[PDB]
């Protein structure tokens, strides 16, 4: 049921989506061991993910959470990253698949630093790196991320030590 | 497996690095919808 829209650069869409990537580029404590070493990406391709049942099942939950706390879904768009991506762009997100324990316990993971969510496309902690080169770093192989609309409802607040 | 009682997410907020954003985690996969898909090499610092 899904299908991927290219967009064009000139697009604004195209425009305001890179600059979110872009500008949520920080420093890792890793100095870069996960998710390798940068202070940029280069964009290949931005495709918008239409489909039309995991659109009508997202907001029949958004406005559920949404009753349930002051008529506010608390929404945001975020990052996804990991080796999933493929699949979940086909069948939607299913917490069922997302039973490894991180920072937060199992679940459904997004960040706003576009270069946490880039620490896990190879897997947990970067895993091998690229499967071509074994490289976490890898400068030559295609990366994805998927920017993501998030009903967060009422939120609870986890104070980190990181 | 669930979100705390009475809530819909976690915020997972960093107290010690002031420089890093947050992170969520959901439970429910329907509160989730992955609009767009971006392919991107890192780039090497000059
Ligand atoms: C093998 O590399 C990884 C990479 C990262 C992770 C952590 C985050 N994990 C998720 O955020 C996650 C995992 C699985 C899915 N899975 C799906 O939504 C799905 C739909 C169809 C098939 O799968 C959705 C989200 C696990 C918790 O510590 C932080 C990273 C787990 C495995
Ligand atoms: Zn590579």
């Amino acid at each position: 049921g899904t299908i991927l829209i290219d967009l064009s650069p000139d697009d604004k869409e195209f425009q305001s989506v890179e600059e979110e990537m872009q500008s949520t580029v920080r420093e890792h404590r890793d100095g870069g061991h996960a998710g390798g070493i940068f202070n940029r990406y280069n964009i290949l391709k931005i495709q918008k993910v239409c489909n039309k049942k995991l659109w009508e099942r997202y907001t029949h939950r958004r406005k559920e959470v949404s009753e349930e706390n002051h008529n506010h879904a608390n929404e945001r768009m975020l990052f996804h990253g990991s080796p999933f991506v493929n699949a979940i762009i086909h069948k939607g997100f299913d917490e069922r698949h997302a039973y490894i324990g991180g920072m937060f316990g199992a679940g459904i993971y997004f960040a706003e630093n576009s270069s946490k969510s880039n620490q896990y496309v190879y897997g947990i902690g970067g895993g091998t790196g690229c499967p071509v080169h074994k490289d976490r770093s890898c400068y030559i192989c295609h990366r994805q991320l998927l920017f993501c609309r998030v009903t967060l409802g009422k939120s609870f607040l986890q104070f980190s030590a990181m | 497996a669930h979100s705390p009682p009475g809530h819909h997410s976690v915020t997972g907020r960093p107290s010690v690095n002031g420089l890093a954003l947050a992170e969520y985690v959901i439970y429910r996969g329907e509160q989730a919808y992955p609009e767009y898909l971006i392919t991107y090499q890192i780039m090497r610092p000059e």
